[PDB]
């Protein structure tokens, strides 16, 4: 085995203990940070200190023994050492994949999460957590020799794996194709009011003013849906609320489609057609014009095309589908049924009587909404800090479980051997994990840093009153 | 008994 002085291990140990306090002092003597996501990294932080606490007082019970069998007592003492170490391993995991569901739900849900997760409601979770982790643990310690138990712990950490592997091809490598850019689409590049905004547009393409509607992407039969809006112009067509209704379709693609587009431009006047690729400075002139956005899309994984269009208070007319249905609420725009041409008629005249009313808190709305799933966004950030939390979790944890694989799959090899042989270094990793987490909170939250700026003057105080 | 478990 690998040696590594016991004197490590404890230090270690007391920089977590004395990291970790600071991290639960300032969040409870913080109002500003008395929010479900920092309450589950309030968790985090005593499963981590419990954790380097247990790894620390372990090594100082060994290094008692190596100086003085003692029957029982150190086998009892170890299995309860183990237990906390376990509950916390455990609850580290269930705290972590906590904020994991806190983020999820505050940037879709936002207003709803906020609601349910109240201090008591998440007060209850996290005591839930721990109970269920700490009966867990001790049961795992029990049948630690079976197999069962380390591939139970093993497919945990599998599961944060991919929850690491997913969150970073999302957050990271996915950056640019769900992440909405606030610096090109702002209602600052528009000017004068909507109003007159739509009103020139409408006079550019020959036409009376009216509710517009937009449609941009693609002619394809089974993608972006032009179909299901060119087969919901015709259904209206016949409607006399249509003449109150006025459509501009832009896309290029299936001659078939640009074809029946330009038909019905040339049958109905109140009906304009773009068959070329316009440049987005025009579309989101076009986004901060036009009252409504169709969106009738078969296949939307990402809800950038209503985010673009929300930013500039385009109220958007989409398909419950992917993105679309995440991002659109019923405060935020319209969602129908995919490949409903009848339902997105009737969700074109639900449009055209809620334009007769002031829009102007609807598109509010969608301003708001379309804001908060930006990168520079508090909800995002939180989402980067998780992803920075989990992979600094996968990381510490990674060469321990690589060990327990070995152990259960491999023991017999010298391969394993060798590597399970600086076990020592990956519990020493296992310590970095309760030291590195403080610091990520601080540099991710800066109300954290705040109070903990607080807390060094202070202290600074405390043992001023202390010699005096 | 030794440091953490499954050593
Ligand atoms: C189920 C809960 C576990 C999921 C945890 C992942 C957390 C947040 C995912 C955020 C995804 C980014 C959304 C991009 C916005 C968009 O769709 O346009
Ligand atoms: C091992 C046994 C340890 C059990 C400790 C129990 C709970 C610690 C978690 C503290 C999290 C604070 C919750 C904040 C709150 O919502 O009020
Ligand atoms: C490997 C691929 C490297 C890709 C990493 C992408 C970094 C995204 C940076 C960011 O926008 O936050
Ligand atoms: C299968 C089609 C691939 C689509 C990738 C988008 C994944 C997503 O973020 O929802
Ligand atoms: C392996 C990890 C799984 C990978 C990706 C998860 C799929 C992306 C989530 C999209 C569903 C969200 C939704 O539209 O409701
Ligand atoms: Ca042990």
């Amino acid at each position: 085995q690998l040696f590594v002085s016991p004197v490590v291990f404890v230090t270690l140990g007391v920089i977590s203990l004395l990291e970790n306090i600071l991290v639960i002092v300032a969040i409870a003597k913080n109002k500003n940070l008395h929010s479900p996501m920092y309450f589950f990294i309030c968790s985090l932080a005593v499963a981590d200190m419990l954790v380097s606490v247990s790894l620390g007082f372990e090594t100082i019970v060994i290094t008692l023994l190596n100086s003085t069998d003692a029957q029982s007592f150190t086998v009892n003492i170890d299995n309860v050492i183990d237990s906390v170490i376990c509950a916390s391993l455990l609850a580290s995991i269930c705290s972590l994949l906590s904020i994991a569901v806190d983020r999820y739900f505050t940037i879709f849900y936002a207003l709803q999460y906020h609601n349910i997760m109240t201090v008591k409601r998440v007060g209850i979770i996290i005591s839930c957590i721990w109970a269920a982790c700490t009966v867990s643990g001790i049961l795992f310690i029990i049948y630690s020799d079976s197999s069962a138990v380390i591939i139970c712990l093993i497919t945990m950490f599998f599961t944060m794996l991919a929850l690491m592997a997913s969150l970073y091809v999302h957050m990271f490598l996915m950056a640019r194709l769900h992440g909405i850019d606030c610096s090109f689409w702002n209602e600052s590049y528009l000017t004068g009011s909507r109003d007159e905004r739509k009103k020139s547009l409408l006079s550019k393409f020959g036409m009376d003013e009216g509710v517009t509607f937009m449609f941009i992407g693609r002619f394809d039969r089974g993608q972006k849906g032009v179909d299901v809006l060119l087969k919901a112009i015709e259904i209206l067509s016949s409607k006399k609320e249509f003449q109150e209704m006025r459509f501009i379709i832009i896309g290029k693609g299936d001659p078939e489609l640009e074809g029946w587009a330009r038909s019905l431009e040339e049958k109905h006047g109140n009906v304009k057609v773009i068959t070329e690729m316009l440049s987005r400075e025009f579309v989101r002139e076009l986004y901060g014009s036009v009252d409504f956005v169709i969106i009738p899309s078969y296949f939307e994984p990402f809800g950038l095309v209503a985010l673009e269009a929300m930013c500039l208070g385009a109220i958007p007319i989409a398909s419950a589908v992917g993105g679309l249905r995440d991002i659109i609420t019923n405060e935020t725009g319209i969602l129908v049924k995919a490949g409903d041409p009848g339902e997105l008629a009737n969700a074109i005249l639900k449009a055209l009587e809620l334009s007769r009313s002031d829009l102007s808190k609807f598109r509010e709305n969608c301003k708001k909404r379309a804001m908060s799933f930006s990168r520079q966004g508090a909800n995002m950030k939180g989402a980067i800090t998780l992803t920075i939390l989990i992979g600094v979790f996968v990381v510490c944890w990674a060469p321990f479980f690589l060990h327990l694989i070995f152990y259960i799959s491999c023991p017999q090899n010298p391969y394993c051997v060798c590597f399970m042989s600086h076990f020592n270094l990956y519990l020493i990793l296992i310590m970095c994990n309760s030291i590195i987490n403080p610091l990520i909170y601080a540099l991710r939250s800066q109300e954290l840093r705040k109070t903990f700026k607080e807390i060094i003057c202070c202290y600074e105080f405390l043992e001023v009153l202390f010699q005096g | 008994l030794d440091h953490x478990r499954w050593k």
